[PDB]
DNA sequence: TAATAGATTAGAGCCGTCAA
RNA sequence: UGACGGCUCUAAUCUAUUA
């Protein structure tokens, strides 16, 4: 006999000060927050895929359907909900032939086929960027189904390799664009989007949106003065050694007016295999640099600093973190779990456990649900039963509710998606993305730092 | 007292704190005064009305206690004895070919049982004295008030895990049931026949889809954080003919992921409690090995949770 | 902090560096997408660096 | 410099997302 | 690179002990 909490669910807030719980609800009811003018489409790519690309944009123009409403609100159109004109009339092409797929695609290696083809694509990008006058907001990539299949490394190298030109860059299959022309040798859909295209196109809309220098969202209700940090550890393998510890870190402080997410990146080297800390130089360099971050943007250092992570600290690390850390700047060590195997079953049938539910252990640790039944949506996000977070301070001092809320904040964030909620704070996921992408080319001085650019 | 005097005696509709809501108020005042409204299109205009309610929320407020897969820790032996063999304990001898589970140590030997618990397995330990072996007890332990140079309370609590695992690992073994090596751990699920070829208090532990069969899995381990526990995980295992499985990861993975495809909470549960209750020794636990006279019982049902906000259909 | 040395080489050099790497960090890490930057210098710049 | 176990990690691959 | 969830499998590291 154990009890349960239970945390509100955070709002988001919209344009003209309108609150609400879900994105795509909040954008078919009031709008982004921040109003541009287009998107200027610059696409590179077969002719087949210039047309794919066009009639999928005349599509997303009228309003989409989806099989239950109820489950995935309907999408009314792009400028509808944007009131931006993302229109096939602003579309610039660039031509990359068949043929050369094909002498890039035919050979046996597969690094030298991916430095081939990633060579071909941003060079016509970085052509264009540099000696044409007309402007693109986003290029789209549309690339053919045997690039992603018998290349996949491509697209990591290939976002690495345009870093150093701060070109956003949406890359597409055409396969997700053509769904229903792309069947099977038996005849049937292996992307069957009937019943899902309102979502689809929900996704990819926001997703250039927000690409395109646009706010879609933000949350309303997280203080002032507290910065929040993911650290994430991935392998490099290009290396001599079989992996060499990386960190890449996602930051976020809330603002001057709203919302401020950015991710302190700069990659952090541990050469030792396996251990996944960092070493007493580098933590006072990621520190200073997240806090000097805060400092000239705002003024003063924040009072509160809670570093999430996927791993427990060291000692070393920590104290080093107190080193450079001010006296005036509290710090907090939160470290978020999935691999321990607690679920809770309903006892009255078919629907699974709320989402939110929270099984406080102690001070210093407690299960969190954030990804479970949504009474909004009226379904559970996940198809087992849902597994929870097992959210414990591994360093410092703070509340353990006020930790789970902060959590459960924030995982609205994603903006490269338009789903209800996350389950995982979406800085982490950020980081993981940003570190995947830098450690996949290893020449990047100073890298670009904005999350539209990974 | 700043509204003009032609409209304070109306009631207004609040909008401040949304425009949703206000919405709502609006639509329902019309609804109730019967307002002319028509053109209803083929693309739904109700889908705008009802997405414009905003939405609900947990109001509900029921209890709707939840179970899970920890079995609680209860009557555990007092102490655990680890047997000074400085020379009796042969080298290059492993420990797990003994029937009575222990952990080798140092010189010594950690378990729950007496010296003389392995006498077929070491004759020589005949002669054993008992002043060599050490007692240590384990409800002291378990709270952490224990602090030697000789072993850490942290070792202690590992090796009182390892204990449990072989136990629990043994247990499994004369229980009638099938093991399979996953990537890390062991699966024990029965097989076909002692039910009604499928049956315990009425859930189907044991089926067949469209080719051949699926079986329900349980894997357990032991734990003592934040309590002494027994955590369970649920596996869908495929045998095609139901006495011989499988050797392939890539295809037990694609029925194991179609198997699960329908299956919701209530059959996860249902199927978890019937496993675990077909394992009861008595009628409301079941014990591990672990001394001659001295066993530990586990409750055979969940640690269930209760909360105070819930749902509805 | 830069107008007011001696070189003219060192002045400029120091105010461009200023302006470019205000650009520059604006352009690399700020989620807008700015079409085309506009420069307003006061008459006491341009007025001493050439 | 190989053996156990527990505990902690990351990475790669693959299927479901509907109404039946 | 449309996006999430869930599993499976493969590896390494840190604690202790023993060869």
């Amino acid at each position: 006999m154990k009890e349960l909490i239970y945390i509100e669910e955070p709002k988001i807030l919209f344009a003209h000060g309108q609150k609400c719980t879900d994105a795509r609800d909040g954008l078919a009811l009031f709008g982004p927050l921040n109003n541009l003018y287009g998107i200027k489409s610059g696409v590179i790519g077969t002719k087949q895929g210039l047309k794919i690309f066009r009639d999928y944009l005349d599509h997303i123009q009228k309003p989409i359907y989806n099989s239950n409403s109820i489950t995935r609100p309907m999408f009314p159109g792009f400028e509808a909900v944007f009131d931006c004109k993302w229109e096939s009339t602003g579309i610039t092409f660039k031509e990359v032939t068949n043929e050369d797929i094909g002498k890039f695609l035919y050979n046996s290696s597969t690094h030298k086929r991916t430095y081939d083809l990633v060579s071909l694509f941003i060079d016509k990008i970085i052509s264009a960027n540099k000696n044409e006058d007309e402007n693109v907001d986003v290029w789209f990539v549309i690339v053919p189904d045997e690039i992603y299949k018998y290349c996949r490394q491509f697209h990591d190298q290939f976002k690495a390799r345009l870093l150093k030109h701060t070109i956003p860059t949406q890359i597409f299959r055409e396969s997700t664009l053509a769904w229903r022309d792309f069947k099977n040798a038996f005849g049937l859909p292996i992307r069957d989007f009937s019943k899902i295209e309102g979502h689809l196109a929900w996704t990819i809309s926001t997703a250039a949106f927000y690409k395109a220098g646009g706010k879609p969202w933000k949350l309303s209700d997280v203080r002032n003065g507290v910065c929040y940090l993911g650290l994430v550890y991935k392998k490099v393998e290009k290396s001599k050694n079989p992996r060499n510890a990386c960190c890449a870190a996602q930051m976020f402080l809330d603002n001057g007016d709203g919302t401020v997410f950015k991710g302190e990146v700069g990659p952090w080297y541990n050469p030792k295999n396996g251990q996944y800390h960092l070493e007493p130089k580098e933590a006072k360099a990621l520190l200073s640099q997240s806090l000097q971050s805060y400092k000239e943007q705002i003024g003063e250092y924040p009072k509160e600093v809670f570093i999430h992570a996927k791993t427990r600290f060291n000692h070393q690390e920590w104290d080093a973190f107190l080193e450079v850390t001010p006296k005036e700047t509290n710090l907090v060590g939160v470290t978020i779990s999935k691999t321990k195997p607690l679920k809770l079953y309903k006892t009255e049938g078919d629907y699974t456990i709320l989402r939110g539910n929270a099984y406080v252990v102690n001070e210093r640790s407690a299960f969190l649900w954030t990804v479970g039944y949504v009474p909004k949506i009226q379904t559970a996000l996940s198809m087992e039963v849902p597994n929870p977070l097992f959210i414990e301070i591994n360093k410092g001092e703070a509340d353990i509710k006020q930790v789970l809320k902060d959590i459960l904040s924030l995982t609205k964030l994603n903006y490269n998606a338009c789903i209800f909620a996350d389950g995982e704070p979406v800085t982490l996921r950020f980081a993981d993305k940003i570190g995947e992408i830098l450690t996949a080319s290893t020449d990047i001085k100073t890298p670009p730092l904005a999350f539209k650019y990974y | 007292d700043d509204i003009n005097i032609d409209i304070v005696r109306l009631n207004a509709i609040d909008f401040k704190m949304s425009w949703a809501r206000g919405l709502k108020d609006i639509l329902e005042a019309f609804e109730k005064q019967k307002v002319p409204k028509e053109v209803a299109d083929a693309s739904k205009s109700n889908l705008l009305y009802q997405q414009i309610f905003l939405h609900d929320k947990s109001v509900i407020e029921k209890e709707e206690i939840y179970d899970s897969n920890w079995l609680s820790i209860l009557s555990f032996p007092e102490e655990l004895r680890f047997h000074e063999y400085n020379w009796m304990l042969p080298k290059r001898f492993d420990v797990r070919e003994l029937t009575f589970p222990a952990v080798r140590y140092k010189n010594y030997l950690c378990t729950f049982a007496w010296a003389y618990d392995f006498t077929y397995h070491l004759p020589k330990t005949e002669t054993y004295h008992k002043s060599k072996t050490i007692r240590i007890p384990t409800e002291e332990i378990l709270s952490g008030s224990y602090d030697s140079n000789f072993i850490r309370n942290a070792e202690c609590k590992r090796l009182i895990v390892q204990l449990l695992n072989k136990a629990f690992e043994l247990r499994m073994k004369d229980k009638e049931v099938q093991e399979y090596e996953m990537s890390n751990k062991t699966a024990y699920w029965l097989e076909k026949g002692k039910l009604e070829k499928d049956k315990f208090e009425k859930t189907m532990l044991v089926g067949k889809q469209k080719d051949k069969n699926w079986h329900f899995a349980i894997s357990g381990a032991s734990k003592l954080y934040p309590f002494p526990v027994l955590m369970i995980s649920s596996h869908i295992f495929f045998t095609a003919d139901g006495k011989k499985l499988i050797d392939s990861s890539s295809v037990q993975h694609s029925s194991r992921r179609r198997q699960g495809k329908n299956w919701w909470n209530n059959t996860w549960r249902t199927k978890l409690l019937a496993f675990i209750k077909y394992l009861s020794d008595d009628d409301t636990s079941f014990y591990l090995e672990m001394g001659s006279e001295e066993k530990v019982f586990v409750s055979n049902e969940p640690v269930k949770f209760k909360g105070n906000v819930s749902y509805n259909i």
